[PDB]
């Protein structure tokens, strides 16, 4: 989806490259370069600002502009704008591993507390794989705590070498709420850990020392854990739920920036100006916060910044968070088109695998089968018999991405057909379908049936294929999917048939037995007692299908 | 839809650094000495002067007139409309500059004799010069390495006067009449 | 192979692996009173050559990696002095063939 | 300078031509999307060669579209001139700033301050030319030409050039 | 003798109850619970840790988290797998999926 | 690196088809003769591609090739010419 | 009608993993980007009509391609992004395994 | 929890059962290779009874005048009395006879005959017997030669792995072990005739159905097992409504979970 020929060449994703955004590869891909909190309104003249949302990114109303790409809402993916901070400030979910790099490296010097000048270590710096070497080598010198510039050498413990200058001690270091706390050693000496500091620091780590403490040269260097500026997500990241005119309806997040941005001004505005120092520190530590709640709300640090009403503000962790989240919820299984649920009741008649469709979704459901020789005839037939009588159809489809509304266009009864066209016409019988009742605890309850459309409001289905599914009927409810693909009804009808689960390869049996009225019956028959007459008899042999035609 | 080439390394993300090129025989990482094959197997670089292309593109196209037709059972002034007849046919119809260039080529070639051509070649191909050096030398005109290694500065100390010398004599020599 | 009583000094050790190339095994007395291997819930584990290894690994597409793997400190391991790089055939019963070939790498 | 490179090509097809000349249409197909081409890479692609021998390869069946990709292994006759780089050819056009000459399937272009201290501009005649004490260059005139820079455009390649230094200009 | 008796109580929770799994089943289980190096248990401290695809990995308790471990450890995923593939609506490489399928040049001329 | 073909001799795995190739391959033909694709068998009567392909394997005539993957990296060739169908 | 974890489990359990692509894509969300081919990044700026793509710094109006993949991904990978981690998606390996 | 562990663990092509990564678990998916659906519980008579009765149902000794088998049963049957040539093989086969009860009496120290198996050989000689309308009134037309030459033969077709190395070779076997077992169990020579009553025939034929209805029961490369087992733990564990010991439920977690600190920790002192 996303319509229209593309001369890009398509391919697939083989690998995805986790990385990290370094502050010019955003003010880079940065088209706009936003300054003001105000979405739109040209002082008050509906429209928007060349601040934030569409300065030249992604855009509101159905309007086609967008730096020149238009082409327009469906289809258009965000442009991101770039926003300058005033001081470098820290990551949010980044700051556990902030505090375990800063406990391995000597600070003002900037590199490791430990070489190949000591076994311990570099034997750690033999474990290959990030993880567990960086463990290593933090559980190793977090103890150590003074700049070494000289080491007993692998010959005797009388004759130390030297290796790197400077030795001034190094501060064990606590975190607290959102600041970091060193402590150099009678009494310590407690100062706060401040950023563009440990940035400096970071950034002036030699590139080995990068790569042997779990870091990568191009995809994630130390440096980009401390943000300089920010990727300004896109419009429809954070999509405004207008109600018509003369109103707004702007997000959380979009407020979040705003007020983001406000901070950052707010700080700026005192590092051109009369700076009462300390009293400037006193609102980068608003930075510092908004910049770590808009990425996350939910921290230690009680502070649960709400906004204006009580609600606490939706941070981004939470729209990935566990179930109903993106991935627990949307990109593992979602709501999808071409399905319908309905009260289930069981008939004695319909071959196992055939199921009662109401005339009311056999009407509705569609499937699009292409426009081809051997069906024509048919396909024209329900065309002009159209969305009403029962084997009709509701849209055609032309070779120019084009759909016709079976139900609307002047051109009703008339329109022949194409080779290479396709009508999206009602379901048939014998049609593959998905049905299954969830909860899904196996193959057995997700199988493959052949439709047959019947009267009433009621799905119907075979008794035998109740322990399957596992519905009783005191009103169960089911869903229904319908093929599209042909080799969609394929692997359905090949693999899901529901004769194919008669045997059951979890307790290698048939999962299929007879059932209450029917067993209960075979046995008041079965009975030496049980004679039958003729008349009976005979209708009981045309009863069955199969039936030779011999007494 | 974009078409293909035989050396992708990798997307170092590092996007810069590839220089520009010159008559330092500095070329684009497409067209330096060593190359690799079709079927793997390393080779060096297909340089052709001038003429030699017109022959190949007539060869290549007579085979193609020839298999456009396998399939269907179920002098300087001439060249230029025999050709444009040749194309005339082989062709989609579009080539505006495939034909150009047959024109180009057919009145500037020094050589017209799959015979010629050849002795010029291995005559060339004997002071292993950049296969660019070579063509060049093979499809423009000159008298002394003055003219020589001025219009084609690759060379200069690569190859000594009076031999390069050499080579232009025997070259003008060679050279098929109109 | 060397066996103590109830302990060995923790300095006495100190000095074990560091006379290559011959290597150096602490034992107890009480973790050698039974037979470890002679456990009915214990198979068989077969040392192999860097031949056989290496033929495993070219004859099921395998790296090293991909292999299952035992602990060094596994008791059946040092039953039978495993090294680093090293590999067992583990081999047993089963309720479905009767015979299961197995494999690990050393840990 | 032409040159001739072993590439390859993503071409995709119908499962209607899943006929037996679908080889040819192949074939075909690639010379249409090719054939007289141009890239800032190669340059002017100017003919396949080597008919016969066009490497099929079989073709991947995409996942859900019928269609099949083929990646057709070719080869062909090219053409991308460079800077420093020399050649002559027959111009083709003329200005006041300058003149343009056509050499392959491309156009190099010369400006007035590209040419002798002394050679002059003369639109005074027909069709236009430029005089000197012996020079007399005009609309058809072949020329020599140092191509000073290549400037990659959608489907054309195109340059600029000069003929100031010594042994260079008309012939 | 792990791999072993643990079985034999996986087994004794099913037979317990009196049900009756074929074996392959929890065996397998068993297997994966033991073959990379010890007990590893299935919970989020347990197999998750590993080395899957790290999106595979997200689908499971610690996303964000993961993901963000993921970037700074410079993690480049395979998407050999089921969940990778999924989010990425890409055909899962499984079965009816495990295999390329080609028009063959030669033998479509055989059959008119 | 194409040396990751197992030649057609040194085959490998099973001479079978597999439910799950089958269902792919049925699937494939029956989705591209719905394509307007060309059929190379006689329609005794027939008109959905399933019904088509179906008795299109049952005179293994499809121009199909399964390129089957083998972990590690590598792949065997199976014509459905090759393949047999006892499924 | 929603249709997920667990049923995508049963249908992994079938095997049937294109009737799976379909119904999370050409059955839902479903959707087209354009990536560059040095920075997975969806940087690209969609010409779809003038026929240019580029996305400039990272110079590049060439090495570019056409993915479909569900839009919610779309919006994940966006948003992680917002927290600063570039998920560069890309056309072929190099690990190779 | 269960299913996010195994999902991606499946049956690759070479009947190696592996995860997403590469990293093997099982080296032939249940231990051989098989599909738990064309398998049904039949019996190991071979393993259980009275050391008389196996030597009586049996032991075949041509050069016996109680031993060999009377003529009515097979037609040369009575030019067969005291034949060195072939007491060779009868002796030989009889000498796998007893190695497997032995062996069998390894694995199976319970006792237990009744077990699950691939290819139901139960049935296929009955669909024989009345397929071939036989009468327990006169004689076979086997040679004692076909016999068991064919059944040794009908073993090596029923292939699993494939291979040309000896490692994969064995491993093979390794796996087709049980079967071979129940195999040499059930077309055991005192069986074909005095028994079943076979023809030539009727034992032919038997002989292919085997082989195939065998290739058929193997597993298909492809099929999800990991997902598979996954589910087939969780659905009888739904089922548990719920011995003064930690039973079902509980205890299950625990488990699953690496139980450390656990409930009710008996110790069975034999
Ligand atoms: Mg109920
Ligand atoms: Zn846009
Ligand atoms: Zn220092
Ligand atoms: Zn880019």
């Amino acid at each position: 989806v996303g319509q229209q020929y593309s001369s890009a060449p398509l391919r697939t994703v083989k690998e995805v490259q986790f990385g990290l955004f370094s502050p010019e590869e955003v003010r880079a891909i940065s088209v706009a370069k936003i300054r003001f909190p105000e979405t739109m309104d040209e002082t008050q003249t509906r429209a928007k600002i060349g601040g934030l949302n569409d300065p030249r990114l992604g855009s509101i109303d159905r309007n086609l502009k967008c730096q020149t790409c238009q082409e327009g809402m469906n289809e258009c993916p965000g442009h991101f704008g770039h926003i300058d901070l005033a001081k470098p400030v820290f990551h949010v979910g980044f700051i556990a591993k902030i505090k375990k790099v800063c406990e391995c490296v000597c600070m003002h010097c900037g590199k490791l507390l430990l070489d190949e000048h000591n076994e311990l270590m570099r034997q750690a710096l033999a474990i290959k794989d990030s993880k567990k070497r960086f463990a290593a080598i933090w559980t190793l010198c977090k103890t150590k705590m003074v700049c070494e510039t000289d080491v007993p050498s692998e010959d005797d413990p009388t004759q130390l070498v030297s290796r790197g200058g400077c030795g001034n001690t190094q501060p064990t270091i606590r975190k607290d709420g959102l600041k970091l706390v060193g402590s150099w050693k009678d009494e310590p000496e407690l100062r706060v850990l401040s950023t563009e500091e440990i940035l400096n620091i970071f950034k002036h780590i030699s590139v080995k020392d990068f790569t042997s403490l779990g870091f990568n040269e191009v995809f994630s260097r130390p440096e980009w854990m401390i943000l300089t500026c920010l990727p300004v997500p896109p419009p429809p990241v954070r999509p405004s739920i207008s109600f018509n005119e003369s109103q707004r309806g702007e997000d959380d997040l979009t407020f979040k920036l705003a007020d983001i941005l406000k901070a950052n001004i707010s700080l700026e505005t005192l590092e051109h100006n009369g700076a009462p120092h300390h009293a400037i520190e006193e609102a980068e530590s608003l930075l510092q916060f908004h910049v770590a709640t808009y990425m996350d709300n939910d921290i230690a640090g009680q502070p649960q910044a709400l906004q204006k009403s009580g609600r606490p503000v939706k941070s981004i962790r939470a729209r990935l968070k566990g179930k109903e989240g993106r991935i627990r919820g949307n990109l593992m299984g979602k709501r999808v088109d071409f399905s319908a649920r309905t009260v289930i009741s069981g008939d004695p008649n319909l071959e196992l695998d055939q199921v009662g469709v109401p005339k009311s979704i056999a009407k509705t459901l569609t499937y699009p089968e292409v426009v081809t020789p051997y069906n024509i005839d048919r396909l024209t037939q329900l065309v002009r018999n159209g969305p009403n009588e029962h084997p009709g159809a509701k849209y055609v489809i032309r070779d120019s991405g084009d759909r016709i509304d079976l139900r609307y266009s002047k051109r009703a009864g008339d329109i022949q057909l194409q080779y290479g066209w396709k009508v999206e016409r009602h379901i048939m019988d014998n049609d593959p379908v998905l049905f299954n009742r969830q909860p899904s605890l196996h193959k057995m309850s997700m199988m493959a049936h052949r439709v047959k459309v019947i009267p009433y409001s009621t799905f119907r289905l075979n008794l035998s294929v109740t322990s399957p599914y596992n519905a009783d009927f005191d009103g169960d409810e089911m869903n229904l999917h319908v093929p599209q693909s042909e080799e969609t009804r394929a692997e359905l009808s090949q693999l899901c048939a529901v004769p194919l689960q008669i045997v059951s390869p979890q307790s290698n049996k048939p999962c299929m037995g007879i059932v209450q009225d029917t067993l209960c019956g075979i046995r008041k028959l079965t009975l030496r007692d049980t004679f039958i007459e003729l008349d009976q008899v005979l209708n009981m042999l045309y009863w069955v299908p199969d039936w030779d035609g011999v007494i | 839809v974009s078409t293909s080439t035989f050396q992708t390394r990798r997307r170092r993300l590092k996007k810069v650094e590839e220089e520009e090129n010159a008559a330092t025989l500095q070329l684009g990482q497409e067209f330096q000495l060593k190359q690799i094959n079709h079927q793997g197997e390393e080779e060096e670089l297909i340089a052709l002067n001038l003429s030699e292309a017109r022959l190949v593109i007539k060869e290549a196209l007579v085979e193609r007139r020839r298999a456009f037709k396998r399939s269907q059972k179920k002098t300087r002034e001439k060249e230029l409309e025999s050709i444009d007849v040749l194309l005339e046919q082989t062709t989609g119809g579009n080539n505006k500059d495939l034909k150009n260039t047959m024109q180009y080529l057919t009145n500037f070639s020094r050589f017209r004799d799959q015979e010629t051509v050849g002795a010029v070649i291995q005559l060339l191909k004997s002071t292993g010069l950049h296969p660019f050096e070579v063509a060049q030398l093979g499809s423009l005109a000159c008298d002394t390495a003055d003219e020589a290694k001025t219009l084609i500065p690759s060379l200069n100390n690569k190859i000594s006067d009076d031999e390069l010398e050499r080579i232009l004599k025997e070259l003008s020599n060679l050279e098929t009449l109109y | 192979i060397f066996v103590y009583q109830n302990n060995i000094t923790p300095s006495a050790m100190k000095l074990v692996p560091s006379i290559p190339p011959a290597t150096i095994e602490t034992f107890n007395e009480a973790a050698l009173v039974v037979n470890i291997t002679h456990h009915e819930l214990v198979p068989k584990h077969i040392r192999l050559s860097s031949d056989e290894k290496r033929e495993l690994l070219k004859r099921y597409r395998l790296k090293e990696s991909q292999l299952p793997r035992i602990q060094r400190a596994d008791p059946v391991a040092l039953y039978l002095g495993l090294k680093r790089g090293e590999v067992v055939k583990i081999i047993r019963k089963s309720e479905t063939s009767g015979r299961y070939a197995s494999y690990r790498i050393c840990m | 300078m032409f040159f001739i490179k072993d590439l390859s090509l993503n071409i995709t097809l119908h499962p209607s031509f899943f006929g037996p000349r679908m080889k040819q249409y192949l074939k075909t197909k690639l010379l249409e999307e090719v054939e007289g081409s141009c890239t800032g890479k190669f340059g002017y692609i100017l003919c396949v060669l080597d008919y016969d021998n066009i490497d099929i390869q079989r073709g991947r069946i995409l996942p859900t579209d019928g269609s099949a990709e083929f990646n057709v292994k070719y080869r062909a006759v090219v053409f991308k001139p460079f800077k420093g780089e020399v050649v002559d050819g027959t111009v083709v056009s003329c200005s006041q700033h300058g003149f343009e000459v056509q050499v392959g399937p491309m156009k190099v272009f010369v400006t007035k301050h590209l040419m002798p201290q002394d050679l002059t501009f003369n639109a005074g005649s027909n069709p236009p030319s430029y005089q000197s004490s012996e020079d007399v260059i005009t609309i058809k005139s072949r020329i020599r030409v140092k191509i000073e820079g290549c400037i990659s455009q959608v489907s054309s390649i195109h340059a600029i050039g000069s003929i100031k230094e010594d042994y260079l200009g008309a012939i | 003798a792990g791999r072993a008796a643990l079985y034999k109580e996986v087994y004794n929770v099913i037979a317990s109850d009196g049900s009756y799994v074929n074996y392959r089943h929890m065996a397998l289980l068993v297997d994966v619970m033991t073959t990379q190096g010890g007990l590893t248990s299935v919970t989020r401290h347990g197999f998750n840790r590993s080395n899957t695809g790290a999106l595979m990995r997200c689908s499971f308790e610690e996303t964000v988290e993961i993901l963000f471990e993921a970037g700074a450890s410079a993690e480049l995923d395979d998407c050999r797998g089921v969940s990778e593939n999924v989010i990425l609506g890409q055909m899962a490489p499984i079965g009816t999926g495990a295999f390329d399928v080609m028009i063959d040049e030669e033998s479509l001329v055989k059959y008119m | 690196l194409k040396e990751k073909a197992i030649p057609k001799d040194q085959r490998a795995t099973t001479p079978y088809m597999t439910k799950y190739e089958r269902a792919r391959i049925l699937g494939t033909r029956a989705l591209q003769i719905s394509m307007n694709a060309p059929v190379f068998v006689d329609l005794e009567g027939e008109t959905d591609p399933l019904r088509i392909a179906m008795k299109e394997l049952a005179e293994k005539k499809i121009p199909l090739v399964i390129r089957r993957y083998l972990p590690d990296g590598s792949f065997e060739d199976w014509s459905v010419e090759e393949l047999i169908v006892d499924l | 009608l929603r249709f997920g974890e667990m049923e995508r489990d049963c249908m992994i359990a079938h095997g049937a993993a294109s009737f799976l692509k379909e119904r999370l894509m050409e059955a839902s969300d479903a959707f087209r980007v354009h990536i560059c081919g040095i920075c997975g990044l969806m940087t690209v700026i969609a010409k779809l009509n003038h026929n240019q793509f580029e996305c400039k710094g990272c110079d590049n109006k060439i090495d570019i391609y056409q993915i479909h993949i569900p839009y919610a991904a779309k919006l994940l990978f966006q948003e992680l992004m917002a927290m600063n981690i570039t998920p560069r998606l890309y056309t072929d390996r190099s690990r190779d395994f | 929890r269960l299913v996010k562990a195994l999902e991606d663990i499946m049956v690759h092509y070479d009947n190696t059962t592996r995860n997403s990564l590469g990293n093997v678990i099982q080296f032939i998916y249940g231990e051989d290779g098989m599909d738990a659906a064309h398998i049904e519980k039949q019996s190991l008579d071979t393993i259980g009874g009275s050391d008389a009765a196996f030597e009586k149902r049996y032991r075949v000794d041509l050069l016996n005048t109680d031993h060999t088998l009377d003529p009515s049963l097979l037609e040369s049957g009575s030019e067969i009395l005291g034949d060195l040539k072939l007491q060779v093989l009868l002796d030989e086969e009889y000498k796998q006879l007893v190695k497997d009860r032995k062996f069998l009496r390894e694995v199976f120290v319970d006792g237990e005959a009744n077990w699950p198996l691939p290819v139901n050989i139960r049935r296929i000689i009955q669909n024989a017997q009345q397929t071939f309308h036989i009468d327990h009134t006169k004689p076979s037309d086997l040679t004692i030669k076909d016999i068991v030459l064919g059944v040794k033969d009908l073993q090596e077709n029923l292939l699993v792995l494939r291979g040309k190395n000896e490692i994969i070779q064995n491993a093979q076997r390794d796996a087709v072990t049980l079967f071979c077992c129940l195999l040499r169990s059930r077309l055991a020579t005192r069986r074909v005739l005095q028994e079943y009553r076979l023809t030539k025939q009727a034992f032919d034929w038997v002989l292919s159905n085997i082989e195939a209805q065998f290739l058929r029961s193997v597993v298909h490369p492809g099929e999800m097992v990991g997902v598979l087992a996954a589910q087939s733990i969780g659905e009888p564990a739904t089922q548990m409504t719920l011995k003064k010991v930690t039973s079902g439920v509980p205890r299950l977690k625990e488990i699953l979970n690496v139980a450390k600190n656990m409930k009710t920790p008996s110790l069975t002192v034999y």
